């Protein structure tokens, strides 16, 4: 999930992208 | 775990931002 | 309207703390 | 919905509380 | 206080509720 | 401890929506 | 819902200026 | 009160520091 | 009313995103 | 600047690139 | 845990605080 | 850096000050 992504290293605005609806 | 609460406090802001009018879910 | 994005970052930030482990949709659409 | 009501006028707890899932 | 109960462990508002004045 | 520092941060922005019109003391 | 607005952004602001010494956050 | 005095024009850090404990 | 110093405190957010290692300048 | 540019209408992804370093 | 991109968040609100009219630059590299 | 001078022990305001332009 994006918890597990996103607060172990830092995503990009691409991959934060990934999770929108 | 307050550091992973912490985290998605600006997770969800930076969701806000990226997701535009697509909106989004979030769960911690 | 920049007012209104302005209040969609808070209101994501408020419905993150109230909801929990529910979580939340949130579209600024509209 | 949320933007109409909570935007235009302070949503207590409560009432945000009916957008959660 | 405070910062011993609810940033070693995660408060909900309804803790947090209890430092209100 | 900045982890402290930004913990608070956050604690206080929750105390701002949960205190309400009642307001708070913050006293770290 | 502009004073709440605000009011998040003085409590923000409050944290950092007052630092150890804390502070007293009332809309009253 | 602060509302008052510090949302309809910006507060300085001396302005600010009044409500510090 | 202070909307220009609080939509600033939001585009600072936003520029600290969008703008990664580059880092960003800010001007009101 | 970007305040005029940003803060009236909503700046995209893109536009908010352009006041990067 | 994404603790450094976390403080420069707050560091660069802190900057806008207290930097007023006179603006700043971030550079984290 | 900032990040080197204050992510790990609190920077004053005085500290942060220096980073203005
Ligand atoms: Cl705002
Ligand atoms: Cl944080
Ligand atoms: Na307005
Ligand atoms: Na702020
Ligand atoms: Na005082
Ligand atoms: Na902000
Ligand atoms: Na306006
Ligand atoms: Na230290
Ligand atoms: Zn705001
Ligand atoms: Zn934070």
């Amino acid at each position: 999930g994006i918890v597990e992504q996103c607060c172990t290293s830092i995503c990009s605005l691409y991959q934060l992208e990934n999770y929108c609806n | 775990f307050v550091n992973q609460h912490l985290c998605g406090s600006h997770l969800v802001e930076a969701l806000y931002l990226v997701c535009g009018e697509r909106g989004f879910f979030y769960t911690p």
